[PDB]
């Protein structure tokens, strides 16, 4: 018998959001802007595997291909479209103990081995664990174990960066070799700093920490193609947002007609 | 369990059918029946889930026409120059699930891995060989298999059946 | 036919496939037709009865005569009452070691163990006379990409140490030769792109294939068998013991035995896990699958050499490598390579398998040179011309590759 | 990128002192920056070859307990640890002298004097040598699961024939020899759609007696003196001949014949002839060695009449719907279950049988094919000496609470079994060995009724 | 959930899958033969038995053993709510592995049918059996005179708790 009435499980979800920010399941949040196909997480912890999940991005850092291999079943997501073993499918599609699921802002595939995933409209992934896969899991999101660091950024004694830990998370295609991304200097470039830190965003303070947050609003404001300053930083904030539900928080809304607004059928 | 076997003479696991209308059962009882009807040969009554079935009908000479055998789902309808498997006609030799139908210059056999050989000759005779795993759990007109030739086939209720009767 | 009709005799007929069905018999006698007496079922021509001596033989599928023969390249055998009567030949045996990780020994042992290190292919125990060394070396990110950087041969106690690289360098006694070498007691020469083949005088052949990647193939004489010893068994016929190391006993992993071989005492222990590659990647399994079923496939471009040589462990290794390795393409091909020179060392020739897949090797060579997928000869120099005799080992397993073109000799400037 | 004067192709990597470096962009990158100067403990010390004089190897041909080859072969310098001159590393950081390295077997290490069992014969450790005896002994067959064959002298095979095939018997060259001749004989049977065939009934043929072990029982057909000697040990059912034969029987579909040493070169059939050669193991009745498989399966069957064997459809690609299954079940053999026993049995070819038949039982067991495919590595596990428990309730469970009487709890689980344990034909407690590690449940006669009564199968003090 | 597509009609278990049936029947007819004969006259075995081949035809994905042994021990229940506790598992039929939960040098556990509602442990000492439940049949300790207690918490016999 397992107890457990902490309703805080950010511990248990890793995603991917914005200009290549990376939460891992352990909470490390780190920057790697990856275009290459890369391992998002799978079950390298036992001799069979239940699940494998990899993405791959393109040029806008969006999302363009999901790739998930569960339990036999082979999902492929792409814009506007939904392979199951290769064949095209018409949501909602259940089968296998797969349920995927299409709505007005993400697509959500359901694993009840104890998985969920979800790619957003905001070109963001998002992945729910199970517990029973704790320290059992490798890829980009981390080895789940609880230690931000510990057995994700060490490969023999050494630190090693965000940079490094994503290249080395890598799966490539056959035929398609890819170049691993070239670390940029800094560019030298406090918008976020009012919301963030505002009370509209206060009843999510107390669970969530904002400093990688801040940190990533500041990064995708100055990354973003576009001098909609005001409008450049929905996916940060939306991210935020998630956490706090996640962890048990009840955010309020923030959005408006003119500051980052959506539509509803 | 260890089962010991020196005596070779296994009469008492065969029964037949041979000439005009002679029938010898598995515990050695021989009478005549003129039956043209379709009649049960062997079939195992003595367990919940039967393994052989086995049936057979004759035409006017008395010759048999038809011959019909349940083996574990398996169905084998012989006739003159004929040999269907689940309803679909076959070369011999033919294997399959267990159960092996071949012809030879005499004979047509169908052996089931189960523990039964059936033998169609060319003089008319069916020919039925029986483990003796199968003792005193058949019914039809082979007898009840228990080596025993009036006791549980001539009786229906403590009264004595003619062979035609029976 | 000449059968007669007989009340109780045993029902296990005694044929020309099976004659002494008779006496293994468990049933009793039963009535019906059997062969006379001294006569046995002639099931293979269906023929009626005929003597024993009369029965024919069957091989392959195709039926024989009484003192029809048939050869092996290992044996040679004659049919007589239905039976085959074989007697032994000599035999070279081949060594193996493909992908940079796949090995199969001299008796026929196939095994698969990563290195890291330089390790002792084959050797006599007892003497220095020659010495075989692979460099296989991690060439990857993990820890089972291994490449076959350089294959060293030494003779006559280390006097004579020639070092080919991956590369197609040639470096004897640590200078940088131009091949053909005539050394002493080795002449080492490259019958095409693609290969280079070293002949010694004491019973030892060397054929490297560098394109797309280093694979290496060791004949070796009848007359070393049961005295080499090393990662390619000591040639004694039993597969049982081509696990025995050095120490005196027999491994039970080929990861066990293979760490004992190397040079150096830096190199890591090889402990042989159980992944498949192939289950990591939806898009590399599809290539794999789509590209190496033709080794198993029989009606495809190799399907003329699946009674030679069985594919199921080339096809096992094009599905491994290519699923594994980044560079997919290249160890496909390499699979695939390995398996048509395996062919052709059988006899087979699959000239035209490169339709569809592996063409850009086919259009690389330099100017003056053209592919060709039969290369049993030497190439013609115009030093050939000259002195008349060109450096070649005359006989070894065709190779394929860009040469010359016919009529055109190779100039000294790498030039036809 | 050139590395130790090996040229580098862009894209490849090299690994050196723990660092992997790749070259990309005609640039060697190596992963943590750079490589910190590596440092060896004493008395091991680091050359390096900024000052290589000619002729001097350095670490290239330093050696350890590991290298068994003690030759020097490296050409030029190579960086690393050396140990003091004539010195050699054990494996810890030390150095110790050559006739002082501990002996290496199966992954693991051995002091000089210790002592190893292989097959029949005993080893020990001897300045970095092995000495063992000479001492020949039996070898075994195991046929299991859907044609799964391994031959005497180690051809590992599959083969699916439906019809009675001779597993192995004597007087085949000449027919004369000598002793007496025996026969053991497989009866096979259609098990799964796919077109496997599975063993139903073992018949052995043995002077003028017929054993026929079928379903769970024996039955002795017979016609001297019965030469058998049928014994009920764990899940095996032995059957003893005073020849030199044993068979163990799993009593559903394998069977291990064990064959002395006496019958070498004078047996053949499905089971090879037993001349320590595994090549010529595939030689059909009219004595000529062939390269497939299916034409010298079908060569050996009992009856000519048969029809011949067809090449099977693969499993898992027949029915993939249970292919997950499969590899979700047979994975006990590469998890911790087994992990002791990787180093001493290879478990490929055991996998490969396991999900093969987990794929092809598709007409009703998939539980029983599963079991006897694991049973399968168990056993080779347990004849080499490794004790390992692998039945749980859900995976093979085994109902030993069944055999115990009214009021009574004596029969446990035994993985390596009871060798030697006191009963009526065994009074003095004596265990001739030949058979290792048969699984299942035996008895524990308590101090009170020590003696196991097979017959009355009860614990008595005497018989 | 609303969005969850509904369900279809599923196809003959024994129609789509006919290589199967034969077994299901021989495996199923345990639930008409001699085992079950005294539970007969008080709990039907028609729809147990139908369930029974269904299953059986229908558990073509792996583990078939697992879905004969849940719908015979569903019977068996039935049979045990009402008194009768047949003893149905053999060693070839639905094993239970008892055995497994001994500690070492111990044999405690044994199968009881009928199951023992008022087991003496720490949890209930006095030894009182509430009812409420009848023939959980399984793997149940019989602690020995000298530790007649048993505890859960750890799974073993102990004096007390
Ligand atoms: C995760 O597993 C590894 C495996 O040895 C272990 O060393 C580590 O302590 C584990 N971490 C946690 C948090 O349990
Ligand atoms: C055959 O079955 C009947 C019916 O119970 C029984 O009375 C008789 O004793 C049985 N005979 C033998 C030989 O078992
Ligand atoms: C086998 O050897 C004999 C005698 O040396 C020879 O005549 C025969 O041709 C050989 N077999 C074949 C197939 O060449
Ligand atoms: C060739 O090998 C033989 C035997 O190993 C040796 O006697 C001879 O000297 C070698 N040739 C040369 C040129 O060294
Ligand atoms: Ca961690
Ligand atoms: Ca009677
Ligand atoms: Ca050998
Ligand atoms: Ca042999
Ligand atoms: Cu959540």
């Amino acid at each position: 018998v397992v107890r457990a009435s902490n309703p805080a499980h950010n511990g248990r979800v890793c995603s991917t959001w914005g200009s290549f920010h990376y939460k891992t399941f352990d909470g490390d949040v780190f920057r790697f802007p990856g275009l290459c196909n890369y391992v998002f997480s799978e079950h390298c912890g036992a001799a069979y595997e239940d699940f494998n999940i990899q993405l791959r991005r393109s040029q806008a850092p969006t999302l363009s291909r999901v790739l998930m291999k569960v339990d036999g079943v082979v999902i492929q997501l792409t814009k506007g479209s939904v392979l199951v073993n290769g064949h095209p499918v018409l949501l909602p599609f259940s089968q296998s103990g797969v349920l995927i699921q299409q709505s007005s802002s993400y697509t959500k595939v359901e694993a009840r081995l104890g998985l969920v995933l979800m790619w957003n409209h905001d070109d963001s992934l998002l992945l729910e664990l199970d517990t029973k896969y704790a320290n059992k899991t490798c890829g980009l999101c981390g080895d789940f174990n609880g230690m931000p660091v510990v057995s994700e950024l060490l490969s023999h004694n050494t630190k090693l960066t965000p940079m490094e830990f994503g290249n080395l998370q890598k799966m490539d295609d056959p035929t398609d070799q890819c170049q691993d991304p070239v670390p940029e200097p800094p560019r030298n470039c406090g918008i976020c700093e009012e919301l963030l830190h505002g009370q509209l965003f206060s009843g999510c303070v107390a669970l969530v920490d904002v400093g990688s947050y801040l940190e990533a609003c500041r990064q995708d404001l100055c990354f973003c193609e576009d001098t909609d300053l005001l409008s450049c930083v929905c996916h940060t904030l939306a991210e935020y947002s998630r956490q706090c539900t996640h962890a048990g928080g009840l955010p309020q809304d923030w959005r408006g007609p003119d500051f980052c607004p959506q539509k509803c059928p | 369990p260890v089962v010991r076997a020196s005596n070779p003479a296994h009469n008492g696991r065969v029964c037949s059918t041979w000439g005009s209308f002679h029938y010898k059962t598995f515990d050695g009882d021989v009478f005549r029946f003129p039956g043209l009807c379709n009649y049960v040969f062997s079939e195992h009554c003595g367990a919940a889930y039967e393994d052989f079935n086995i049936q057979l009908r004759r035409s006017q000479a008395p010759t048999l026409s038809r011959v019909l055998m349940k083996v574990d789902g398996v169905v084998i309808q012989l006739t003159k120059g004929s040999v269907l498997v689940n309803g679909h006609p076959v070369l011999l030799p033919f294997s399959q699930s267990g159960v092996l139908i071949q012809q030879s210059s005499s004979y047509t056999k169908v052996e089931a891995r189960l523990g039964l050989v059936l033998m169609w000759n060319h003089d008319d005779s069916l020919l039925l060989e029986l483990d003796t795993k199968y003792a005193n759990k058949t019914c039809g007109l082979c007898g009840d298999f228990n080596g025993m030739p009036v006791v549980s086939e001539l009786l229906s209720h403590n009264t004595k059946l003619t062979p035609m009767e029976f | 036919n000449n059968m007669q009709y007989h009340e109780c005799r045993s029902p296990c007929a005694d044929t020309c496939s099976n004659q002494e069905h008779s006496r293994a018999c468990e049933d009793h006698c039963v009535a019906g037709c059997f062969c006379p007496e001294g006569t046995v079922l002639d099931d293979i021509g269906q023929t009626g009865c005929v003597p024993v001596s009369k029965c024919a033989c069957v091989y392959n599928g195709a039926a024989y005569a009484p003192g029809a023969t048939y050869s092996t390249d290992c044996t040679n055998c004659t049919c007589s009452g239905g039976r085959w009567s074989c007697q032994e030949v000599p035999c070279p045996g081949t060594c193996s070691v493909l992908g940079g990780a796949h090995f199969s020994t001299f008796d026929g042992k196939q095994y698969t163990v990563h290195g890291d290190c330089s390790y002792v292919l084959t050797k006599p125990c007892d003497s220095s006379a020659f010495t075989v060394l692979a460099e296989l070396r991690r060439c990857g990110l993990t820890d089972s990409e291994t490449c076959l950087k350089s294959v060293t041969l030494s003779l006559d106690g280390a006097q004579t140490v020639v070092v080919i690289k991956a590369s197609g360098e040639v470096f004897l006694n640590q200078i940088y030769t131009q091949l053909p070498i005539s050394a002493a007691n080795v002449t080492i020469f490259r019958p095409s792109t693609f290969f280079i083949i070293a002949q010694t005088s004491l019973g030892l052949q060397l054929n490297l294939q560098l394109v797309p990647t280093m694979q290496l193939f060791m004949q070796l004489a009848p007359k070393l068998r049961g005295q080499t010893c090393g990662l390619c068994g000591n040639f004694n016929s039993i597969q049982a013991d081509d696990f025995r190391t050095l120490s005196g006993v027999v491994e039970a992993t080929a990861a066990a035995f293979f760490n004992t071989f190397k040079t150096q005492a830096a190199c890591p222990n090889i402990r042989n896990s159980f992944e498949d590659p192939c289950s990591l990647s939806v898009e590399n399994e599809k290539y794999a699958q789509h590209w190496c079923s033709q080794l198993t496939d029989a009606d495809g471009p190799f399907g003329r050499c699946h009674a030679a040589v069985k594919p199921g462990t080339y096809y096992s290794n094009c599905m491994f490598d290519t699923c594994n390795c980044e560079r997919s393409e290249d160890c496909l091909c390499a699979a695939l390579s390995s398996y048509v020179h395996a062919c052709a060392a059988k006899g087979v020739q699959l000239g035209g398998w490169r339709d569809g897949v592996c063409t850009k090797p086919m259009t690389t060579c330099p100017k003056s040179m053209t592919y060709h997928y039969h290369v049993s000869t030497c190439q013609p120099t115009c030093r050939s011309l000259s002195e008349g005799d060109i450096t070649c080992s005359v006989g070894f397993i065709p190779v394929d590759g860009c040469i010359c073109p016919k009529g055109t000799f190779l100039d000294d400037t790498g030039k036809c | 990128c050139y590395h130790r004067g090996s040229m580098i192709p862009n894209g490849e990597s090299v690994h050196d002192s723990g660092a992997i470096c790749t070259c990309t962009h005609g640039k060697l990158s190596c992963i943590g920056g750079q490589a910190p100067a590596p440092v060896c403990a004493a008395p091991m010390v680091f050359f390096d070859c900024r000052n290589a004089t000619p002729g001097d190897t350095g670490a290239g041909c330093q050696k350890s307990c590991h290298t068994l080859d003690m030759t020097c072969y490296s050409p030029q310098c190579v960086p690393g640890c050396v140990c003091p001159d004539g010195l050699v590393a054990d494996g810890e950081g030390g150095c110790i002298t050559a006739e002082d390295c501990p002996c290496v077997h199966n992954e693991a290490s051995y002091r000089a004097g210790q002592t190893i069992r292989v097959g029949c014969n005993t080893c020990t450790c001897d300045s970095r040598m092995w000495r063992c005896t000479d001492d020949p002994c039996l070898a075994t067959c195991a046929v299991y699961g859907d044609g799964h064959y391994l031959t005497f002298d180690g051809q590992s095979y599959s083969f699916n024939g439906d019809c009675e095939y001779t597993l192995v018997q004597n007087h085949c060259g000449g027919k004369d020899s000598t002793q007496d001749s025996f026969r053991v004989v497989t009866e096979n049977v259609p098990c799964g759609t796919t077109g496997t065939t599975c063993s139903k009934a073992i018949k052995i043929f043995l002077g003028g007696f017929e054993l026929k072990l079928s379903h769970g029982k024996v039955e002795v057909i017979g016609t001297q003196e019965v030469p058998y000697t049928i014994r009920q040990m764990g899940i095996y059912l032995v059957v003893d001949t005073d020849i030199g034969l044993v068979l163990l029987w799993d009593k559903k579909t394998s069977i291990f014949i064990n064959l002395s040493p006496e019958f070498k070169g004078r047996v053949c059939g499905l089971c090879g002839n037993f001349d320590d050669i595994a090549v010529n193991d595939f030689a059909t009745r009219s004595r000529s060695v062939v390269g497939d498989v299916l034409e010298f399966g079908n060569s050996w069957k009992l009856s000519p009449s048969c029809p011949d064997a067809l090449a099977p459809k693969d499993p898992c690609t027949a029915n993939p719907f249970r292919k997950s299954w499969a590899q979700k079940q047979c994975s006990i053999l590469h998890g911790p279950t087994f992990a002791a026993c990787h180093a001493h049995v290879e478990p490929a070819r055991y996998y490969e049988a396991c999900v093969n038949d987990a794929c092809a039982c598709d007409s009703g067991g998939d539980c029983e094919c599963f079991c006897t495919a694991v049973a399968a590595y168990a056993q080779a596990c347990h004849e080499v000496g490794l004790c390992v428990s692998w039945r749980t309730p859900s995976i093979c469970p085994l109902f030993c609470d069944y055999y115990n009487p009214e009021g009574q709890c004596e029969w446990h689980y035994q993985p390596c079994g009871v060798p030697c344990l006191r009963t009526c034909r065994n009074p003095r407690g004596d265990c001739l060995r030949d058979v290792r590690g048969l699984e299942g449940c035996y008895p524990k006669c308590p101090p009170e009724a020590p003696i196991f009564d097979e017959d009355k199968m009860q614990c008595v003090a005497t018989c």
